[PDB]
This record gives C-alpha cells, structure tokens and sequence, in this order.
C-alpha cells in the first residue's frame, strides 16, 4: 500500500509539473 | 486466465492479428474507403483512406476490448468485417463473464495424486512409513515394478521419510506436505474423526484379522460358522458403522464466494505494470526515430 | 462492495490515478501526439496537443466505466496505454459481475434447517436436551437411524 | 446458468447416491447370490434398493 | 465393495489339506504371486480411455 501510494504520488507532482510548465499551445512542437 | 483454455487464448489473439490484417488489406482493395478528409473546400485531389496497419489493430484490440475505435468503417466490404468481429466479441467476453460465475460459485477441487502410480512420479510430495512395522515391511519385501520404486525413495532419505509412530505420520499429514501409508482400517478411523483429513488410493495389499486359537483348538470351526453367520445377517456391517462412524463430518460447506483479494487477481496487475515499461521503451524508441529521421 | 476485496477497491482507484499520470507523461514525451487541430488551412505553427491532466483522469475514469472518451490516443506509446489498460478494465468488471453472480446465488441456495433430519448434519448448530428429562429419555431410548445420531 | 448446473451436478458415486435416482434404475440377476443378498439385507438403504 | 465374501480351496469335512494350502495360499500371498496372477488375467487387452 505505502510504496504504491508513493509512486503514484511522484507521479501526481510530476503530471502538475508538466502541466505548469508546458505552453502547450503552439509551443514546443518536440519536447518535454 | 482459468475460465477460457489456452487453447482459447491462443485462438483469440491469432484471430486478433489475424482480422486486423484482413481488414486492412479489404479497406484498401474497396474503392468506397477513399475519400476526402476536407469536405469544407472543394476537391483538389485529395482523395485519401484512414486505414493505417497501425489503426487496423487499434480497431482490432479496441473492439475487442469492448471500447471502440474512432475508425468506424464506411464501405460495405469492410463493415461486414466490423459487424462479425463485433459478434466475435460478445460471446467472448459474455463467455468469460459467465464461465467466471461458475467457477466462484461452485468450487470442484481434486488432490494431485489419485494412486501409488500417480505418487510413483511425484517429488514434491514425499512418501513415509512407520519405521521396523509391517507397512514398511512390505516394501522393503515387495518387487511388483513400482513398490520398489517406492522402496528406492524411502531406503535413501531414511530418517527424512520414515516416521516412528503412527501419531507422528498423522501429525506431520496435517501440517507437512506427506503422504503416509499405513493400515486401510485406520486411516477410515482418522478421516472420519478428523475432517480435514482424507484417502486417496485404493487396497494395496490384502490382510485379514482373525480370533486367534491355539494350534489344534476345538473353537476354530465353531467360531468361523459364528463369523459367516454374523457376517451374511449384517451384524459385522452394523458394528463397523457404529465404531467407524465418527463424528460424522460435513460434506456440503459452499460458502459465499470468499471475495476476490491480491491471491486470487494480481497478475493483472503484474500484466499492467509490465505494459507501461513497454510503452516506456516504445517511448524513447520512437522518440528517437524520429529525431533520426529529423537528423 | 462486497464482491471485491477493499485491498482491491484500493488497487484500482491507485492504479486509476496512477495510469493516468503516466499516459500525461507518456503523450508529452511522445512527439506522434503534437500535430495541428486545424486540418483545413495549411500549416501556420499551430502545432498542438490534446492532452491536459484533466483530460488524462477523464481517459481514466472514462475508460474504467466502460464508457470510452473523445481523446483516442494516436501514438504507439500511448496506445499500449490504452490497450493495457482496457484489458485491465475487462478483468475488473468481469470479475465484479461474475462475483456477485456467485454472492447472490449461494444465498440464494441456503434453506434455514427445517427438521431432524436437516439438523442431524449441522455441526455449527449444536442441540440441546432437559437433561434427566422426558425429552433426553426418549433420544437414549430411540432406534430410528437419526435419533441415534442426534443421541450420538 | 448453464455452466454451473453443469458444475453443480455429480455423477452417481455410490449406493447411496443411487438410493435417490429414479431415472437410473437398478438390476441384478434373478436367484442369484447378489439378489439374494438384498432380499436378506437390513441395513437402512439395501431395503430401499430392494423396495 | 458393498459386501465382503472370500473364495477357497474347498477341502472335504475333516481333510488334511486343509492346513497345509492355508500355509501355501498365505505363503503366495506374501511374496506376492496372487497379485502376478490376478495381474495376468484380469489384465485385459490394456484400454486407453484417459482423457
Ligand atoms: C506491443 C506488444 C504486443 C504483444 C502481444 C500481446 C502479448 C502476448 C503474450 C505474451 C505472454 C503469454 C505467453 C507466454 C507464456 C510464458 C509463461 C510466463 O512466463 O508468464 C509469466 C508472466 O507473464 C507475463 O508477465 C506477461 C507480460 C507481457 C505483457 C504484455 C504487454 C503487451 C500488450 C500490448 C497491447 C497492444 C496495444 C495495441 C497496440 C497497437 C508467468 O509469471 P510468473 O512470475 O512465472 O508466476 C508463476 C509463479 N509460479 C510458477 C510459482 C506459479
Ligand atoms: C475476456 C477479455 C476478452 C479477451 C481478451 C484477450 C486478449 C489476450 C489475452 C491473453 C493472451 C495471453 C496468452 C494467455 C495464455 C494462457 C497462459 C497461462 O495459462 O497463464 C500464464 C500467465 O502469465 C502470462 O502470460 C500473463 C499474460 C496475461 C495476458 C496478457 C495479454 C496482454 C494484453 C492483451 C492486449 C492486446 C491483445 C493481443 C493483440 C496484440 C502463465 O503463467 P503461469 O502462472 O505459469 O500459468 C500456470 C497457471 N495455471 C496452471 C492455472 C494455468
Ligand atoms: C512504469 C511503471 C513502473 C511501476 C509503477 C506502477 C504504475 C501504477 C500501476 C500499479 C500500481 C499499484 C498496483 C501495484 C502493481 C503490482 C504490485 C503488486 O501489488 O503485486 C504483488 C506485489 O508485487 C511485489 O512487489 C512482490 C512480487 C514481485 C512480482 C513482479 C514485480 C514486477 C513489477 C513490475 C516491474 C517491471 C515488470 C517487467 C517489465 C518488462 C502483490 O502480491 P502479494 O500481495 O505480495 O502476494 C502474492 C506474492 N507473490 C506475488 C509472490 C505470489
Ligand atoms: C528488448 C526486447 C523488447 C522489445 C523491443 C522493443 C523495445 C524498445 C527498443 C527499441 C525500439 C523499437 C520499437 C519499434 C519501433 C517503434 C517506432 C515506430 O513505431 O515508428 C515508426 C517505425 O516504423 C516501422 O519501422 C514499422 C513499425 C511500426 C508499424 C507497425 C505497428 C503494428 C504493430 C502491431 C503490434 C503487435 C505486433 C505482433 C505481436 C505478435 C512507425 O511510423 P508511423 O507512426 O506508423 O507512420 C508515420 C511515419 N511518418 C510520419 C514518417 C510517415
Ligand atoms: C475532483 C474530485 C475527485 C474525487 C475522486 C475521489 C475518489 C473516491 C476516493 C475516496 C472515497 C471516500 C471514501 C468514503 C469514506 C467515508 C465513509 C462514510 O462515512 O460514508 C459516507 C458515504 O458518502 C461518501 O463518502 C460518498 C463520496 C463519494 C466520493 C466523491 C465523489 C467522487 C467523484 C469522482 C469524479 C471523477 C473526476 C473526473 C475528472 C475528469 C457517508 O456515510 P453516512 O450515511 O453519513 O453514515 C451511515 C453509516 N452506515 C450506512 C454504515 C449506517
Ligand atoms: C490450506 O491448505 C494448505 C495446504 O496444506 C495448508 O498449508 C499448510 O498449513 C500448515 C499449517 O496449517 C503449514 O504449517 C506451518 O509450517 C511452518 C514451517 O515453518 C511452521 O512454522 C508451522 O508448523 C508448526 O509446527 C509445530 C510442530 O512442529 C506446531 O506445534 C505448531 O502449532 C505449528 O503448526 C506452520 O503450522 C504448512 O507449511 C502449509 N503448507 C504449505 C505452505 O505448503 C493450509 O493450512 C490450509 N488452510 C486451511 C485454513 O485449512
Ligand atoms: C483442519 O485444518 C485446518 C487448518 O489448520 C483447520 O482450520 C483452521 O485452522 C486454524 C489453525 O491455524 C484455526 O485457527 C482456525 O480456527 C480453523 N478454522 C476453523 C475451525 O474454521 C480446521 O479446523 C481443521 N479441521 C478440523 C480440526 O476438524
């Protein structure tokens, strides 16, 4: 149970983290 | 995986690549999947199909997986390919679900072995004997073609598979992995005051008690017409049944169906971890490719 | 609930977020994903995704209750996602289904004991006796192939 | 429904088993020591089987 | 088995056979050539059935 909830959890950061960050309108048509 | 064979599994997925290659090669052979995907403008030769290999067996896997694609054909050749694959998928998964509400609420369960023959071959299980008694006895006597092979596993781990006592036999059956021989009037007395316990096989060898008398005794024949007397009225039947009876154990305990837990599934969440480190590795397999093609 | 474990009402919900995450992840990376939303005037640097992480839960959840969503990934990497992950939601809900088809029909076969002969096989159910009564008399006194049983 | 009455369902294994079936029924040879057997026979289900 | 008869070397009222083929019948039967014989003619052609 705690290891799952622990990678996922990293996972959950790393989602907003890209999220944030990336334009993602027009922008960066090959990255992240 | 239980409730299909896999003979089925196999059947299913070579039918899965199987249609996905037909549905491709009769998409392109039609004239009536080609068309234009820009209906806003007018034509300007832009007459094009939507059938990938890649999409055929996403339309392949995700009818199968009762989802649905956006292909959605359009000509008559290839939605008599959509509209049998779609019945293919029904009395699969309609064939799983209902297979799997029969093994949960009927559970029928057999011991791996069934006879010394079955037990001649086993490893993992292991034999055992009441050491210097007469079913040890036997064996070490015995030459009929498997008894010594039954012989040649209990000479070599002696001390491993040779109990002292029946009490010690019947407690190591219940906690162990063991398979101990001894007499076929004890082992009817144990099963039927121990419920956990049961017989598999059949008379092995064939003893017989008896009223002992002295050498030359006048009751020998007084009591052998006694015996076959009781014997043929049933009297000898109506004592075995009211010593060997027992407790009288339960044979019908169908229990609600013990919810499924991580024992039962849990490889599907092996095959789902194992499915995202693939897609990683596709990943940074196409993430390269086409750099290299940008290259 | 009751026909999954609460271990695996916890797996999925764990899993359902946690596939998620990855398919963000994993569409991001990927570079098949990025093309234009705009196909009938040509190409004017408007190259762009799909998937923001509210849509990424809404593929999760939208394919977990066998519904399906708008998005339909377009890359090979994000389709062994998708295709893992709709072979992980037929084996939930077959398993759901096919489950509480055996909660339902095994109480559905039990009878309460209704005689004699139907306590004289219960063992949970234990009997009971006025002892040195004319009720435990007639048990010690009775031949007929139950009571002796129920005596025994 | 059809796959548990098939799972459900026991083929006769005994006596006692076919002490129930009226679909499947008995035999033996006539004065014969096996009929015979069951003529004489008391013991709470060689009855029935010779009712 | 539902009942339990026996065969026998049937011997006249008061033969002196009687107690030397009980010395020679449990002596076979030990060594183990009434299981070799049984085994030889109720052998049969060897059927396949398994499955
Ligand atoms: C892209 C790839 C496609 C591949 C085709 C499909 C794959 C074909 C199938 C292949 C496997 C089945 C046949 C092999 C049998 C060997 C037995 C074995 O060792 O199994 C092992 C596990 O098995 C696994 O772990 C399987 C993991 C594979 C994941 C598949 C993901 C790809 C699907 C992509 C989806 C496409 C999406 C749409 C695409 C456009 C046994 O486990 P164990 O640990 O040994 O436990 C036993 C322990 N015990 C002995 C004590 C009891
Ligand atoms: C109802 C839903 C609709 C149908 C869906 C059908 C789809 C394909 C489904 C199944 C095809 C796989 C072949 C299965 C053959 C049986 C193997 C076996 O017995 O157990 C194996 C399990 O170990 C594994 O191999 C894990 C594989 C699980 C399925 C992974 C398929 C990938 C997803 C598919 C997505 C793309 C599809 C493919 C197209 C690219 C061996 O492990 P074991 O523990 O050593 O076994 C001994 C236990 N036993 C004695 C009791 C047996
Ligand atoms: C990018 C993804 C990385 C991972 C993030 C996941 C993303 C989120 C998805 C899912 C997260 C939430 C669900 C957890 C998933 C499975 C874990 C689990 O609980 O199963 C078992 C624990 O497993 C163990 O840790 C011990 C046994 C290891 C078996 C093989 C591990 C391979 C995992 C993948 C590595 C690569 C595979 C190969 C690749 C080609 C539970 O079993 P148990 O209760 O202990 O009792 C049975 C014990 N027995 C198993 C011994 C019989
Ligand atoms: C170590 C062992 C682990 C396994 C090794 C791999 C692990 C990773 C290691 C290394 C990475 C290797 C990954 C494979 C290549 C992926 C990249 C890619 O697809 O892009 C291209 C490669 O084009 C091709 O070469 C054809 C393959 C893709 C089409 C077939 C899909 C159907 C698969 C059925 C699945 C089941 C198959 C049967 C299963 C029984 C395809 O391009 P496109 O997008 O299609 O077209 C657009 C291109 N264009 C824009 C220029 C026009
Ligand atoms: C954005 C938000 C996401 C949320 C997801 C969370 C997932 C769930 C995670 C965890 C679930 C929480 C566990 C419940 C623990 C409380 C126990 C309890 O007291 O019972 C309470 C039950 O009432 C409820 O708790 C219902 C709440 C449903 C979950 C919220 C909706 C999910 C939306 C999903 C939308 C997807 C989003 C799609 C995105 C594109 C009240 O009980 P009672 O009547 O007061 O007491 C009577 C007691 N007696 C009956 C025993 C006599
Ligand atoms: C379902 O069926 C399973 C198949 O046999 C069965 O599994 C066995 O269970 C027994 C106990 O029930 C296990 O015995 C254990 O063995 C370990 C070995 O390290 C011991 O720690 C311990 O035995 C002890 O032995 C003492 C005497 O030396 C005794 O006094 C103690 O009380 C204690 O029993 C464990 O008992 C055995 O390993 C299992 N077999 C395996 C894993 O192969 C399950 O019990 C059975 N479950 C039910 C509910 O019936
Ligand atoms: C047969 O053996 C099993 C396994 O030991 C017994 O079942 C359970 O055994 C555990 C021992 O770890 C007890 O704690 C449980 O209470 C037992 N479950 C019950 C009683 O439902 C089982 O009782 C044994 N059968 C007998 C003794 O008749």
């Amino acid at each position: 149970i705690g290891v799952t909830s622990g990678i996922v959890l990293v996972l959950l950061i790393i989602s907003i983290l890209v999220q944030v960050k990336q334009p993602r309108k027009k922008v960066m048509a090959c990255k992240t | 995986l239980n409730p299909l064979s896999p003979d089925i599994w196999m059947y299913v997925l070579l039918a899965c690549l199987g249609v996905s290659c037909v549905l491709f090669v009769i998409a392109r052979f039609s004239p009536y999947e080609w068309y234009n995907p820009h209906p806003c403008n007018p034509d300007s030769d832009v007459v094009e199909n939507n059938f990938t290999l890649l999409n055929s067996f996403w339309f392949g896997v995700g009818a199968l997986m009762q989802q649905g694609s956006e292909l959605m054909p359009k000509a008559l050749s290839t939605r008599i390919v959509g509209g049998i694959w779609w019945f293919f998928t029904l009395i699969i998964i309609s064939s799983y679900t209902a297979n799997l509400a029969a093994f949960l609420t009927v559970e029928r369960m057999e011991s791996p072995i069934d006879s010394a023959d079955d037990l001649a071959k086993q490893t993992k299980i292991e034999y055992g004997a009441v050491e210097d008694g007469a079913t040890m006895t036997f064996f070490k006597k015995s030459k009929i073609s498997t008894y010594d092979k039954m012989w040649a596993f209990m000479s070599s781990r002696r001390q491993s598979v040779l109990v002292k006592s029946n009490e010690e036999g019947i407690q190591r059956v219940l906690t162990s992995d063991y398979a101990f021989l001894m007499e076929s009037t004890t082992i009817e007395f144990v099963t039927q005051r121990n419920c956990n316990l049961t017989q598999i096989g059949g008379l092995i060898d064939s003893k017989g008690y008896g009223v002992g008398t002295p050498m030359g005794s006048p009751y020998r024949d007084k009591i052998t017409i006694a015996i076959l007397q009781l014997q043929e009225e049933g009297k000898l039947h109506m004592m075995k049944e009211k010593w060997w009876r027992g407790n009288g154990c339960p044979e019908e305990e169908s229990k609600e169906a013990s919810a499924l837990g991580v024992q039962n599934i849990g490889g599907i969440f092996i095959v789902l971890a194992a499915g995202l480190v693939l897609s990683v590795f596709v990943a940074v397999g196409e993430f390269l490719y086409k750099s290299k093609k940008n290259a």
